[PDB]
């Protein structure tokens, strides 16, 4: 009725057709199901639970299982982690060990730089067109977590994946207690750790740029999974069974959720709640996780805080599904079932129009406070070197009674310094103004607003990420997203 | 049982100051009801006239004895009021028309002109026609597929603006528009219009035969699949040609001698073309034209007495059919156990066999394997073959799948169907306006569909739920069935009932009953797209034999809307598409505009569906406002093609590799009934149409007299050359 | 609303002139009979000139 | 600048430590030393905290300070520090300047 | 002093003069009900605007007068913006110099139903809109004077 | 077609004044007018600052019936001042219309009383109306040919253009000129009104 | 240069500022006053 409309995809099953696997299947390593998708080749897709499917379509068709060929002894077929390299290639931690998975071919391809086991593989991926990220996206970071770092090992390869090499226990050999993993943080230019001391947990930073600095402690019950946004604004979710925290800034500091209801907010703590939250599916802006018993819950996430409201009522948990985001505003329910009779299995699909979801009179939400926020920064990607100064502009039309305060931000503060004009020409024929914003982006040191504690260098090349957005935006803005462009030094 | 009309075949001129004729037919009649706003003449009749102005909805009933059902009509205040006129002349000598346009008001003008049989304006229409050249109205003339325009000439003494007009055959659809100059507060509306060389319908020699369908068997018809208004109805009595509406017909007949009585009683299914007309007799193919009556025979190859069925394109492709410059098949028969691709000049080869396709299809051999219908999809180059599978036979039951064959590439593939059906029920399947192949087909008891790349594949259902449409109907079959180029779809029965289906829309709609049960009626198309009901009945003064009445397909569907609570989800959908067919070369692109406006976040976009072998890139960029409460989404998108052909080898292979055709269609996310929004379907084409060249200046073929030369060159080469 | 169009004393063909009276340096800046015969010479001359 | 656009809130709350007054509006006192003042930005919880300086601080936001007179008009910066030990904002100005 | 470009009136000009195929324009813009439209307009590729808030031309003399008038919709601001573009046919008006060749043609632009019925009611009074005449004289105006480098 | 565009100026109306600065005070303005025209359209409007007043318009244009005696004082040559607005002359009268160009007229002629040959001969638009009453005979005409059987002097028809001046008493068209210098010439200057059309 | 613009139902024919000046026998003081399509009201002073 409300919500979704349930439709089944099936091909392949017209005649008698005698297709059948060959090897051992693939399945997950975890209770919960999971969608990973890729960042611009965003057909391509891999469904992790009890079978794990890897579609190139957009779960179009009827897919066959991932299956080991069993030329190599790959033991139990137990997926850890995945990853998504630039290219035809993916990378998957099975049994300890890496492997690499071609699909356009059906190659498979066994890492042999890692000779110790790990559990985790670490990495982001910018496809900007171009050679620049490229690069960027080859540094990848290979862990064990769960591991004590005094005596563990960890490995990178700078290849993309073809060889991994350990690196020295000189940089950690002060920090004592328990990984929970390893980051490139290019929104800082820096490399990350988090660290479970007790049942608190922080994040420390190498580069030298707040080199032996440390942010505010979260606590760590259990084990975390941690979720990057594809964006490179540095925007991280940290979800369990029991917990979720989302770090607005790079992990320097790590808060908690509100939710909404009847126009007031609180603090969402899961386990005093009594719920359990089954699936995460995570876009550039926008957040989503669905709770086993048969709930959903949708958020955007952004500065000053995140909110999250109750959608409507559907029985949507069926023991195997995973929602994923089809496009923004677009929800997508997915759930496999088998069938025996062609060895073959077909997909049950809800489309969820959140924002179609979001007008019950129930909810009673205030509309959006803003018409209108267009730029044309957002297609490409911009370098700057020294004694350079580059512009910026952005176009806003605001709602007629609302006054909302636009902000404009900067990933890394430490190398890339902004100065913003906001000035109002013209009018709409309504009456309503338009509002042209100019931002003039150079060099952090250049300006001389910061202290030496603060400039962390100029030597160096680095990249970040601008940002403008709307501070006092409410909920139901999903279509206006705000603006976003990488910025390289 | 009872109905209405109204001036006018075009609806956008309905309005406040017209006039609705209101009929009724029954033994039992007492008067008319109607709201307080609009006033009847002569409200004890059952023929009246009905006048309104306030605007909004109306509910008429006819009160009698029995039970009449009521009926909603919506009249809107329009400023658009008056129409244009046209007479058309043709010479051949010049090759050239020659169309004579005057302007005339429905509610006042000839009966002559409200059936376009008119050749001088009447008395009001001078008049008006004088003052709008007063008050400065000029129309002009507008080809469609290529942007040409034609100018008129000053006023005559009558009433008349006379325009010239080259005689194309490629560019055959035309409007007519005009100024921005109105009279009383009330416009003129554009008239659009197709025309090509007159075409000549056949005469009778006397001492020649009718011939006629089955008796008791429904009566046929077939139209030419561009231009309507020519076409030739098959009766139980006899069989008539028209050059126009059914407003003059003329007799088909057959020579003495060529077939039996019984066989000419036995007449299965016509075709008709410009140059002649096929009948199918007891299994047999006849072609006649104005000379013979040829039975067409394995000379020509056929076969004899095993012809089931043939058929014909059914969108006018003419642009593409006539640049192809290649004749391509204009017709495609079966025999249950092959097809033939019928060229011009009624002759042809033998297409596929059933062996054939029993290998293609991999089946395990020595099976009930069949071919039963073949259609011409909306991609000009391919055909679609629905095969019937036993599966070992020995049940009623048979599997239905579709082939697709590609004349292009020569190539065969197999698509997802899953219909069983009995063995004694009949298929007949019709694709939709639409890139992506969509099928609508009717078994005389049921309908069931196939729509989204053959996913949505179904039944069609009444809102009951009954999903058989006899017994809605007292146990009949399914008669005719018409498509068009906006997506409804119409479905006659025997019983003279109406069923109403929208394209990418599941359940039907029972219309309400407007014709008798025992009349003899069938539905064709006027010169617009409009539905006409023409009526057959012998034993009469031969000039109302063949009487036609146009019918408000859409006031109708808008009655049983206000019944039912539906609403169109979007409010408007704009596009930038004016054509149908788009060629360019290498070094440019395609730019494509769109725009949609809907309520306040019901969350919509602008699907793109795509079709053929993709040799092209898109580029899309998106604008978001919000404006008074309501959303508008607007796209622009860039097809283009990015390779080099500098320093590579295989240049040429490289050239075929990168060329072909496309298919696109536009379409709103989600849609549903009283959205009267036509969906954009185009192609697009890369590489030479053959007729671009290169002129140096000041050179021609034929401008310069000469005459034969003869010279010898030698000891200048790279020895003696007489050339 | 109505946009777009020529300013009027450039299109509807008309010809302009002005004529300020003097500044006058007294306390209360009043003007006499002696400065407006001034001022009509100067206005006289403009209209001559024109 | 519209000048009855609506202002409602006062979103900051400063104070130089030398003369304490109402804390419903800032008053400050300028004497022969550095005018050193210290602020933070007031919202539901009224306390100084360090999770909202340290938000402003990371994307290079800091606070600014425009002083004027009937005929002059100046502007001065809050230095970008980190938010690793402070809680408040600082800024001390020299009193020729 | 003389004013050649200077700060006038603003609204509709007075009157025109025309001389061997110049032109003007006028463009119009026309803000709509709220809720002028419905669902049911959506019944072709563009919307047809004409049926209820249409902007028309009328003309005398129309020998000599050409008139071409362009619409586009705004559904979100509810505003319709046309241009009307106003040339002169190069006949009638036989050939004469500065004060002779000219005849007076008045053309009126309209926006129909609202004559009459509609006002601009403003601080003290109301003003009758949705229907003006304009005057222009064909032939050729004062000022055009030729001169000796 | 030209336009001055002026600021007025201040001046001390004189008088005794018992006041020492301020006292009676009114704006003042030069008046030009040029060669070949006769119709002004003054307009007046405030300089922005100050209390509100409104837009004007005038119309002094180019009164020119005007004679000067020995004495030295105005005189109409059409006729002289002599009656009383009295309200009786139109209580019960019907509306009249009033005949002139469309826009170049310089003065304004409207009679239709009871019985009384006067008029209402005025500059501007009937601002300020001053009565006259012409010095024409009252004339009838006689009899066969003609026959137009009731004087009163009421001018009918009362029209006028630049220039001449025409009247209809009964049968009777008489037509004035006023002098008009820098239009045509001294020349046509009417010493009174003719009866023309014989 | 000040721009003017009303909330509510504006005075078109009457403009909304009207200006007093202390002493008008040392300044000079000259006005433009112009509207805008949604009745914004734009003025500028000269003062010298
Ligand atoms: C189920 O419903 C079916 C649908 O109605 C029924 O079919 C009907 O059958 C009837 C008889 O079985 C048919 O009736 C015959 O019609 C002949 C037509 O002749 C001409 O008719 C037109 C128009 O007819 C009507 O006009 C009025 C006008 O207001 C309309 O309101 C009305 O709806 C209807 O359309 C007339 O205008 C003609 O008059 C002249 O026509 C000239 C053009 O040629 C024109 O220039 C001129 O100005 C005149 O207008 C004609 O009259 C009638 O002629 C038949 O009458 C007979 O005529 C012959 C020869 O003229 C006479 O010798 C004889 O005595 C008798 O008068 C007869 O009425 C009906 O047409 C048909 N319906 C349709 C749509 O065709 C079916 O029967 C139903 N079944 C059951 C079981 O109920
Ligand atoms: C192609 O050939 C045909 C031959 O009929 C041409 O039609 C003829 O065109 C001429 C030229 O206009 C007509 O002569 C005059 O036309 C004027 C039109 O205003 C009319 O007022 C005169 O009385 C006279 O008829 C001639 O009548 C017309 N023929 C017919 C039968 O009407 C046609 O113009 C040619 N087209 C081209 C493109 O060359
Ligand atoms: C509409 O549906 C049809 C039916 O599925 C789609 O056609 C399908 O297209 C895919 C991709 O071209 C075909 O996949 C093929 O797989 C083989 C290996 O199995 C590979 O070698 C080929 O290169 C190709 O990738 C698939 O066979 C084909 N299905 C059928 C029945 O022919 C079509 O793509 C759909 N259209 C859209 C716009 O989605
Ligand atoms: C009608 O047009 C005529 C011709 O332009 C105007 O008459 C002329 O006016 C000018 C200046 O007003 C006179 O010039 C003056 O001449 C005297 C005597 O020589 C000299 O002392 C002055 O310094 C000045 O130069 C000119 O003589 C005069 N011409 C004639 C024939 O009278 C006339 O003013 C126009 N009408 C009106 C109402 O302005
Ligand atoms: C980075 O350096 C700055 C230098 O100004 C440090 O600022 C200190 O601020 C406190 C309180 O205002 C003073 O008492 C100290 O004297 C300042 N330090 C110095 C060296 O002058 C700032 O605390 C430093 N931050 C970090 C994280 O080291
Ligand atoms: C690391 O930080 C300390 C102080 O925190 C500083 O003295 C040292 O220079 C830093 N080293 C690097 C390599 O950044
Ligand atoms: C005070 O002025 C000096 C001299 O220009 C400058 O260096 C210093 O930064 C100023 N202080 C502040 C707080 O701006």
């Amino acid at each position: 009725h409300t919500l979704c409309r349930v439709h089944t995809v099936r091909t392949g099953k017209v005649f008698k057709s005698n297709i059948q696997l060959q090897g051992d299947p693939l399945f997950y390593a975890f209770p919960n199901t999971f969608v990973l998708k890729n960042v611009c080749k965003a057909d391509i897709s891999v469904y992790l639970g009890q079978k794990v499917f890897l579609t190139i379509d957009n779960f179009e068709s009827s897919l066959l299982p991932l299956t080991v060929p069993k030329s190599l002894a790959v033991g139990v077929p137990s997926i850890t982690s995945a990853h998504f390299v630039s290219g035809s290639l993916v990378l998957f931690v099975i049994s300890g060990k890496g492997y690499s998975y071609d699909y356009y071919e059906n190659t498979w391809r066994k890492l042999e730089g890692i000779s110790e086991p790990v559990s985790h593989i670490s990495g982001d991926v910018c496809c900007f067109k171009g050679s620049f990220c490229l690069e960027l996206s080859n540094n990848l970071f290979a862990y064990l977590r769960g591991g004590q770092i005094p005596g563990t090992n960890i490995y990178f390869s700078d290849n993309g994946g073809f060889s991994f090499q350990l690196m020295n226990t000189d940089k950690l050999s002060h920090l004592t207690g328990t990984l929970g993993g390893i980051f490139h943080l290019h929104s800082m230019s820096q490399v990350g750790v988090l660290m479970v001391e007790n049942n608190l947990g922080t994040f420390h930073y190498m580069e030298y740029p707040l080199n032996h600095s440390m942010g505010i402690a979260f606590s760590y019950k259990n084990l975390l999974e941690v979720i990057m946004k594809p964006y490179q604004r540095g925007f991280m979710v940290l979800w369990n069974q029991k917990s979720i925290l989302v770090s607005s800034n790079s992990g320097q500091i790590v808060e908690h959720v509100r939710l909404i209801d009847q126009k007031i907010f609180t603090d969402l703590d899961v386990e005093h709640a009594n719920i359990n939250i089954y699936s995460v599916a995570s876009n550039a802006y926008e957040l989503a996780f669905l709770v086993a018993e048969d709930h959903l819950y949708y958020g955007s996430q952004s500065y000053m805080g995140t909110y999250v409201i109750k959608l409507p009522h559907q029985p949507l948990w069926s023991t195997h599904t995973s929602i994923y985001f089809e496009d923004i505003g677009i929800l997508q329910v997915l759930t496999p079932v088998a069938d025996p009779h062609f060895a073959a299995y077909d997909f049950d699909k809800c489309t969820v129009n959140v924002q179609s979801s979001l007008m019950d009179e129930k909810l009673a939400l205030q509309p959006c406070n803003v018409e209108l926020l267009e730029s044309t920064m957002i297609n490409t990607m911009f370098t700057i070197d020294m004694n350079s100064k580059l512009k910026l502009s952005a176009l806003m039309i605001p709602r007629k009674g609302e006054n909302p305060t636009p902000l404009v931000m900067v990933s890394n503060p430490h190398a890339l310094g902004f100065k913003a004009n906001l000035n109002e020409f013209g009018n709409t024929f309504d009456g309503n103004s338009k509002y042209k914003l100019d931002i003039e982006l150079k060099q952090q040191h250049h300006w001389g607003n910061s202290d030496f504690n603060f400039t962390a260098s100029i030597k160096r090349h680095a990249i970040s990420s601008v940002t403008v957005d709307i501070a006092d935006k409410t909920l139901s803005c999903v279509d206006l997203k705000p603006l976003s462009t990488l910025i390289s030094v | 049982l009872w109905r209405y009309y109204i001036n006018s075949q075009d609806y956008s001129i309905f309005s406040t100051r017209s006039s609705i004729k209101l009929e009724y037919e029954g033994n039992s009649f007492v008067s008319w009801k109607i709201p307080e706003s609009c006033k009847v003449e002569n409200t004890t009749s059952p023929k009246t006239t009905l006048h309104c102005k306030r605007a909004g909805i109306h509910t008429i009933k006819p009160i009698a004895g029995n039970q009449e059902v009521e009926r909603h009509l919506t009249v809107d205040n329009s400023y658009i009021c008056y129409l244009w006129y046209f007479t058309v002349v043709d010479v051949y000598y010049n090759l050239s028309q020659i169309v004579t346009i005057w302007v005339y008001d429905p509610e006042s003008a000839s009966t002559e002109e409200l059936i376009w049989t008119a050749k001088k304006p009447s008395l009001s229409s001078r008049v008006l026609t004088k003052q709008m050249n007063t008050l400065g109205q000029r129309p002009f003339i507008f080809t469609v597929e290529k942007r040409l325009t034609y100018h008129p000439g000053p006023l005559t003494s009558e009433g008349t603006w006379v325009i010239h007009l080259p005689m194309s055959s490629d560019d055959i659809a035309k409007v007519i528009r005009g100024n921005k100059v109105a009279f009383q507060d009330c416009f003129i509306a554009n008239l659009y219009f197709m025309l090509t060389y007159p075409m000549t319908i056949i005469s009778e020699p006397p001492g020649y035969e009718p011939l006629t369908v089955p008796p008791g068997s429904p009566l046929m018809l077939s139209w030419d699949t561009c231009i309507s208004t020519f076409a030739l109805l098959a009766t139980d009595q006899e069989t008539f040609q028209t050059n126009d509406s059914f407003q003059t017909w003329t007799r088909v007949r057959a020579p003495p001698g060529i077939l039996s009585d019984a066989q000419r009683h036995s007449l299965r299914d016509v075709i008709i073309f410009d140059q002649g007309t096929l009948f199918l007799v007891d299994g047999t193919v006849y072609l006649r034209t104005e000379d013979e009556f040829t039975k067409l025979d394995e000379s020509r190859g056929i076969s004899e007495t095993g012809i089931l069925g043939f058929s014909k394109r059914r969108w006018c492709q003419i642009r593409y059919l006539y640049k192809l410059a290649s004749k391509k098949s204009i017709l495609i028969a079966w025999s249950k156990t092959t097809v033939y691709a019928g060229y011009a000049t009624f002759r042809f080869v033998t297409l596929t066999d059933t062996a054939k396709l029993k290998d293609f299809l991999k089946l395990p051999q020595t099976d009930t394997l069949e071919v039963m219908s073949v259609e011409y999809l909306w991609h000009p180059l391919e055909a679609a073959v629905l095969l019937s599978h036993c599966s070992v036979c020995t049940t009623n039951t048979r599997n239905i799948r579709i082939v697709i064959y590609s004349a292009i590439f020569q190539t065969w593939t197999l698509q997802d169907f899953e219909l069983q059906l009995p063995k004694e029920a009949i298929l007949e399947f019709r694709f939709l306006y639409s890139a992506m192949p969509d099928i609508i087909m009717w078994d005389q008891h049921h309908v069931y569909y196939s729509y989204k790349n053959f996913t949505v594949v179904g039944t069609i259902s009444t809102p009951s739920g009954e999903t058989n449409l006899s017994s809605l109907s007292q146990g009949s079959k399914i008669h005719q069935v018409l498509t068009d180029r906006i997506g409804n779809v119409v479905v006659k029965m025997e019983n003279n009932v109406m069923f109403y289906i929208k394209a990418d829309i599941t359940e039907a709609v029972i219309l309400h009953t407007w014709v008798n049960t025992t009349a003899k009626t069938v539905v064709l198309f006027d010169k617009s797209f409009e539905v006409c009901i023409l009526y057959y009945n012998e034993n009469l003064d031969e000039k109302y034999q063949l009487q036609t009445q146009p019918y408000p397909l859409i006031l109708e569907l808008q009655s049983i809307n206000k019944d039912l609570g539906d609403w169109c989800p979007y409010l408007a959908f704009q596009h930038n598409i004016h054509s149908q067919f788009y060629h360019m070369d290498k070094g440019e692109s395609l730019t494509i505009w769109s725009q949609i406006v809907y309520p306040e976040n019901r969350g919509l976009y602008i699907v793109v569906e795509h079709y053929g072998s993709s040799v092209m890139t898109w580029t899309q960029n998106l604008e978001y406002e919000i404006a008074s409460g309501f959303c508008t989404k607007t796209m622009i998108t860039r097809f283009f093609q990015t390779t080099n052909y500098e320093l590579v080898d295989n240049y040429y292979q490289l050239q075929k590799e990168n060329t072909g055709l496309m298919l696109l269609q536009f379409r709103p996310s989600e849609f549903s009934r009283t959205c009267l929004t036509a969906k954009p379907v185009f192609e697009i084409d890369v590489g030479c149409d053959s007729s671009k060249y290169i002129m140096v200046r000041g050179f021609n073929k034929s401008r310069c007299q000469r005459r034969d030369f003869s010279y010898v060159i030698d000891k200048e080469l790279l020895d003696n050359l007489k050339v | 609303h109505l946009i777009d169009v020529p300013k009027k004393h450039h299109a509807s063909r008309t010809e302009s002139y002005v004529a300020l009276p003097p500044l006058v340096s007294e306390s209360l800046g009043f003007h006499n009979n002696n400065t407006l015969a001034v001022y009509q010479g100067l206005v006289y001359y403009l209209l001559w000139l024109h | 600048v519209i000048h009855n656009k609506g202002k409602e809130r006062t979103y900051f709350s400063c104070s130089g430590e030398g003369i304490l007054t109402g804390l419903h509006t800032i008053k400050l006192f300028l004497t022969m030393d550095n005018l050193k003042v210290r602020c933070f930005f007031r919202n539901e919880n009224q306390s100084p905290s360090k999770e909202i300086l340290g938000l402003f601080t990371s994307g290079g936001l800091a606070p600014n300070m425009i002083i004027t007179n009937s005929t002059f008009y100046g502007g001065y910066y809050f230095k970008l520090t980190p938010f690793s030990n402070r809680l408040e904002w600082l800024i001390d100005i020299p009193r020729q300047n | 002093q003389k004013l050649y470009n200077m700060s006038g009136d603003y609204g509709i000009p007075d009157l025109f003069f025309l001389d061997k195929g110049n032109w003007f324009t006028i463009t119009v813009v026309l803000l709509s009900h709220q809720d002028t439209f419905t669902s049911s307009d959506s019944q072709g590729p563009t919307i047809n605007v004409d049926k209820k808030l249409a902007i028309a031309v009328t003309i005398a003399d129309p020998e000599c007068l050409s008139v071409t008038v362009t619409q586009d919709v705004l559904l979100n601001r509810n505003a319709v913006i046309n241009k009307i573009k106003v040339i002169d046919k190069k006949r009638c008006s036989e050939q004469g110099m500065i004060g002779r060749n000219i005849k007076k043609t008045s053309m009126m632009l309209k926006v129909l139903g609202a004559p009459g019925n509609c006002i601009q009611r403003t601080y003290l009074g109301g003003i009758i809109q949705g229907f003006k005449v304009v005057p222009i004289f064909i032939g050729c105006p004062p000022g055009k004077r030729l001169a000796f480098d | 077609n030209v336009q001055i565009l002026m600021e007025a100026a201040p001046m001390r109306s004189t008088g005794y004044c018992p006041a020492e600065a301020m006292c009676v005070l009114n704006w003042y303005t030069p008046m030009p007018f040029k060669n070949g025209s006769v119709v002004s359209s003054v307009d007046i409007y405030t300089n922005g600052i100050g209390p509100f007043v409104s837009k004007k318009r005038f119309y002094v244009n180019m009164n020119g019936f005007l004679k000067r005696d020995a004495s030295g004082k105005s005189l109409f040559a059409i006729g002289y001042e002599s009656l009383v607005l009295k309200s009786s002359h139109f209580r019960l009268s019907k509306s009249r219309p009033l005949w002139y160009t469309v826009n170049h007229a310089p003065v304004f002629i409207l009679g239709g009383f009871y019985d009384e040959k006067s008029i209402l001969f005025s500059d501007s638009n009937f601002q300020d109306y001053v009565l006259l009453e012409l010095s024409i005979d009252s004339c009838w005409v006689g009899s066969f040919y003609c026959p137009i059987l009731g004087f009163s002097a009421t001018i009918h028809d009362a029209i006028a253009t630049e220039s001449t001046l025409f009247i209809r008493q009964n049968q009777l068209v008489y037509y004035f000129t006023g002098t008009y210098i820098t239009l045509f010439d001294k020349s046509h200057g009417s010493s009174r009104w003719v009866r023309v059309l014989p | 240069q000040f721009k003017i613009i009303p909330k509510a139902m504006s005075t078109f024919p009457i403009p909304p500022v009207s200006m007093v000046v202390g002493n008008p026998g040392l300044v000079e003081v000259k006005t433009q006053g112009v509207f805008d399509l949604n009745e914004n009201y734009y003025l500028d002073i000269h003062v010298s």
